[PDB]
C-alpha cells in the first residue's frame, strides 16, 4: 500500500489544546504551511503533534512517522512547521520538558495585570473578562506569535500581521478564575477623512476601527463567546470617540450572521426596529443621523433596515 | 529624485 | 498591505462567475480601478 | 505583459472608462503641462475650446520654446490640439506655470535653474537669475498677486514679488539652509498667505513661514524622499506628499509627528501630486510606473468585498494606463471636472476625462 506514504495535512497534523485535559482536534486549513494541495508525500503513518498550553500556549511540536523517504525533495514537515512558529520558543519531542517548561511559566503568568481590562460577562456559571493590548509590548508579543498559527489553521486567505505597526490593538478573551485563553481578536484603526469643515473643526483624529482575525479556539466554539466578545468589543468602540464607524475585513458566513444577530438586537433594544419598521416619512439626514450614531458601516446599515423593514411590513 | 530624460524627435 | 489580517491566497481559483454580464456600473468602477488593463 | 501589448488592452476598453480620450505626438516631449483658467467658450461647430501651457526638450538639438495650445473638446464633455504661441526659451522648460491673478504671464525655469517671466501678448519679459544649476520647483501664491517660489538642485530656495512695478529680478528672499540636498519641491499653503512646503533629497519635508526670521516651523522624517506635495484647496490642515517608496501620504498640519494614512498603489517613484480643487478629497498622482492613479480620501479604510480588495486598496478610483512611459507632469483642469492632461517621455500628450457612471463623479 504505498499510497498510505501521502497524507492529507489535515489529517496529520493534530492540534492540541492541554488543560486538564488534553483537547484535540484538525485545522481546517493547511495550505499555507503544506502547499495548496494540502497533501504530504514522502511520510508513512504520518503524524504531526501541534500541541499548546491552555493558558501561556507554550507550543510543542513533535512529528512521528513509521517510514520516510530518504531522498531530498521530500518536505522537512517539522522545519517546515516551526517556520510557522516563534523562534526558539517552541518545545521539539520531549513532552516533559514541554510540561516543566509551561508549569513554571503559569506561575508569573497574569495578563490580568498587563494588560487594559476592557469588559467582563457570564456564560453558563462561569466568569470570563474581556482584555486588550497593542503588539509593541514584549509580552503580547509572546502571546500573539504563540496563537497566530490558529489564524492560519481556521480562517482562510489569514496572513501574519505586521507586529510593527502601532495601529495593531489586539483582544483577549480569558477565563476568569482558570486564566486560559478562550479566543483573540485582531484589530485595526484607520483614518477616516469625514471632509474639509469636519476634519479641520475637529483636531482630535478619527477612525474606522476594523475587525480582522477573529478567533475562538475550536474547543470554546458554540457557547456564545464569540458573540460575547464581538459585543464586548463594539461596546467599547462606542465609547471610543475617536471611532467613526465598525468595520470587518473579508467576513465568512459564520461571522456575517454572528455580526447580523448581535447589530439586529441592539437596534432592537435601541428601539430603531420600530421607528424604521413605522415611519417611512424620514428625512435623509435622520438615517445619517441613526447610522453615525449607531456607528455601522453603511452597507451593513442599509442591509440591517431593509431586514427590518421587511420582517415587520 | 527627479531624473531628467533624453529627448528624441518624431518618426516623421 | 496596511492593516491586513486575510490578505493571503484562497485555497482555490473559482471557476465560476458571480457575475458574467456585459457591462454594468459596478462592471465600470472595477474597470476603471484595473486601469482597463487585466487579462 | 509588454507595454504595447498592455496599451492596445488598455485602448481596447477605452469607450468604457473615458468619456473622452485624445493623443497627441509632440516633435519634442514636454516635461510641463498645465491647464490655463481660460473659461469654457463653445465654437462654431460644437466645439468648446480650452488653452494648455506646454514646453520642450532638446537636449540641445535644437531650440527651445515655451508653447501655448489650443484645446478643441467636444460639446458633450459637460477633436485636434492646435499651438497658437511658441515662444523661444533659454535650455529646457522643466516648470511652466501662470499666475493665478494674471494669465496673461507665465513663470518658467530651466535646466540651469533660471527663472523667466512670460507675457502671452509680448513674450519674454524677465530673467530671473540666482539658482545656479537645474530645478523642478516653481510655484506662485494663490493668496498674494506675483508672490513666486522657487527652487533648485543647488539646495536653494528664492522668494520673488512679480506682481507689481519695481525691478522684478532679484529675490525678495533667498534660504540656503533649509535643505541640504536637491530641492525637489516647494508650494505655497492655499489658506494661510504665509506657508510654504518643501520636500528635498535630504528626506525631509518642511513647513515654513516667509514672515519668521527662524523659517521652519515644523520637520519631518520622510521614509524616502518625497518628490513632490500639494496642499488641499478645501481643508487648512490637510497636505499629501509621495517620492521615491511609491506610497502617498497624507499629513495633518496641525500634528506632523506620523502621517494620517498612506495609499498604495504605485509601483515606482510618485513624481507629481494634485489636490482637485472641484471635489474635496480626490487626490491624483503620477510617476515613473507611467501611470497615473486617482484617489478618494473619504474612502480610506472603508469596508470592501474580498474581490474588491483584488484590485486595490478602497480609497483607489481610477488609475490611467494610456501612456507608454514615465509620466513627465500631469494638471487637472480648472473649468471642467475630472479632466485632465497628461504627458509622458515618449512624446505623447494624452488628454482625458474618466466615465461619468464612476460614483465620485
Ligand atoms: C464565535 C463562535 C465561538 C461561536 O460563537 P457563538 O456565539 O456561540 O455562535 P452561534 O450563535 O452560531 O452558536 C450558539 C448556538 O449553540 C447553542 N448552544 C449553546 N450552548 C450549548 C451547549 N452547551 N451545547 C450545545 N449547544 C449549545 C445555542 O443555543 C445557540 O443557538 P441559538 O441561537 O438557537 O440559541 C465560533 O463559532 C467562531 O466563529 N469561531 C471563530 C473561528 C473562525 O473561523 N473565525 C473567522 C472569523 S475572522
Amino acid at each position: 500500500k504505498p499510497e498510505t506514504w501521502t497524507s492529507s495535512a489535515n489529517e496529520a497534523l493534530r492540534v492540541s489544546i492541554v488543560g486538564e485535559n488534553a483537547v484535540q482536534f484538525s485545522p481546517l486549513f493547511t495550505y499555507p504551511i503544506y502547499g495548496d494541495s494540502e497533501k504530504i508525500y514522502g511520510y508513512k503513518d504520518l503524524i504531526i503533534h501541534l500541541a499548546f498550553d491552555s493558558v501561556t500556549f507554550k507550543p510543542y511540536v513533535n512529528v512521528k512517522y513509521s517510514a520516510k523517504l530518504g531522498d531530498d525533495n521530500i518536505v522537512d514537515v517539522e522545519k517546515k512547521l516551526l517556520s510557522f512558529l516563534p523562534k526558539d520558543d517552541v518545545i521539539v519531542r520531549d513532552e516533559a520538558k514541554w510540561v516543566d517548561c509551561f508549569a513554571e511559566e503559569r506561575k508569573t503568568h497574569n495578563l490580568s495585570d498587563v494588560f487594559e481590562k476592557v469588559s467582563e460577562y457570564s456564560l453558563n456559571g462561569e466568569e470570563f473578562v474581556v482584555y486588550k493590548s497593542s503588539l509593541v509590548d514584549d509580552f503580547a508579543r509572546r502571546m500573539h506569535r504563540r496563537v497566530q498559527i490558529f489564524s492560519l489553521l481556521f480562517i482562510e486567505a489569514a496572513n501574519y500581521i505586521d507586529e510593527t505597526d502601532p495601529s495593531w490593538q489586539i483582544y483577549w478573551l480569558l477565563n476568569k478564575k482558570t486564566k486560559e485563553l478562550i479566543g483573540f481578536v485582531t484589530t485595526y484603526k484607520y483614518w477616516h477623512y469625514l471632509g474639509a469643515k469636519s476634519f479641520d473643526e475637529d483636531i482630535d483624529k478619527k477612525f474606522r476601527a476594523k475587525i480582522s482575525q477573529f478567533l475562538i479556539f475550536p474547543p470554546y466554539q458554540n457557547k456564545g463567546h464569540g458573540s460575547c466578545l464581538y459585543e464586548a468589543i463594539i461596546q467599547s468602540w462606542l465609547e471610543d470617540k475617536s471611532i467613526t464607524e465598525i468595520t470587518v475585513e473579508d467576513p465568512n458566513e459564520a461571522f456575517d450572521d454572528l455580526r447580523d444577530r448581535n447589530d439586529i438586537q441592539r437596534l432592537r433594544k435601541l428601539g430603531y426596529d420600530a421607528v424604521f419598521q413605522k415611519h417611512s416619512d424620514l428625512s435623509d439626514e435622520f438615517l445619517e443621523s441613526s447610522r453615525k450614531s449607531l456607528k455601522l458601516e453603511e452597507r451593513q446599515f442599509n442591509r440591517l433596515v431593509e431586514m427590518l423593514l421587511l420582517l415587520n411590513n | 529624485a527627479r531624473t531628467k530624460q533624453t529627448a528624441r524627435k518624431s518618426t516623421g | 498591505g496596511k492593516g491586513l489580517g486575510k490578505g493571503g491566497a484562497k485555497r482555490h481559483r473559482k471557476v465560476l462567475r458571480d457575475n458574467i454580464q456585459g457591462i454594468t456600473k459596478p462592471a465600470i468602477r472595477r474597470l476603471a480601478r484595473r486601469g482597463g488593463v487585466k487579462r | 505583459l509588454s507595454v504595447d501589448e498592455e496599451y492596445d488592452l488598455w485602448k481596447s476598453n477605452v469607450p468604457l472608462m473615458y468619456d473622452f480620450v485624445s493623443e497627441t505626438r509632440l516633435t519634442w516631449p514636454s516635461l510641463t503641462v498645465q491647464w490655463l483658467p481660460t473659461p469654457v467658450q463653445e465654437l462654431d461647430g460644437g466645439f468648446i475650446k480650452q488653452e494648455l501651457i506646454i514646453g520642450t526638450h532638446t537636449s540641445g538639438e535644437e531650440e527651445n520654446y515655451l508653447k501655448f495650445a489650443e484645446i478643441n473638446l467636444p460639446k458633450e464633455i459637460l477633436s485636434n490640439i492646435r499651438i497658437t504661441a511658441k515662444y523661444e526659451h533659454e535650455e529646457e522648460i522643466t516648470r511652466a506655470r501662470y499666475m493665478p491673478q494674471d494669465p496673461n504671464i507665465v513663470a518658467t525655469i530651466n535646466g540651469q535653474g533660471t527663472t523667466f517671466l512670460y507675457s502671452r501678448s509680448e513674450g519674454l519679459q524677465s530673467t530671473l537669475k540666482f539658482h545656479k544649476d537645474n530645478g523642478y520647483a516653481l510655484s506662485f501664491s494663490t493668496l498674494v498677486k506675483g508672490r513666486l517660489l522657487s527652487g533648485s538642485d543647488d539646495h536653494t530656495v528664492a522668494l520673488w514679488e512679480v506682481g507689481s512695478g519695481g525691478d522684478p529680478t532679484k529675490p525678495v528672499r533667498t534660504w540656503n539652509d533649509l535643505h541640504s540636498d536637491i530641492i525637489n519641491d516647494n508650494k505655497w499653503h492655499n489658506f494661510n498667505k504665509d506657508l510654504f512646503g518643501t520636500v528635498s533629497e535630504d528626506s525631509l519635508l518642511k513647513i515654513n513661514d516667509v514672515r519668521a526670521n527662524n523659517t521652519t516651523i515644523d520637520t519631518v522624517k520622510c521614509p524616502q524622499p518625497f518628490n513632490t506635495l500639494a496642499f488641499s484647496h478645501h481643508s487648512s490642515n490637510l497636505l499629501a506628499a509621495a517620492g521615491m517608496d511609491s506610497y502617498v501620504y497624507l499629513y495633518d498640519l496641525r500634528n506632523m509627528k506620523e502621517p494620517l494614512h498612506h495609499m498604495s498603489g504605485h509601483e515606482d517613484a510618485v513624481n507629481n501630486l494634485e489636490f482637485s480643487t472641484h471635489v474635496d478629497g480626490v487626490v491624483v498622482s503620477s510617476g515613473s510606473d507611467n501611470r497615473l492613479m486617482m484617489w478618494d480620501l473619504k474612502q480610506i479604510g472603508a469596508e470592501q468585498t474580498p474581490d474588491d480588495a483584488e484590485d486595490g486598496v478602497p480609497e483607489l478610483i481610477m488609475v490611467h494606463a494610456g501612456h507608454r512611459s514615465s509620466v513627465n507632469d500631469f494638471d487637472l483642469n480648472p473649468q471642467i471636472p475630472w479632466l485632465v492632461a497628461s504627458a509622458e517621455e515618449e512624446n505623447i500628450l494624452q488628454v482625458w476625462k474618466c466615465s461619468h457612471s464612476l460614483p465620485i463623479v
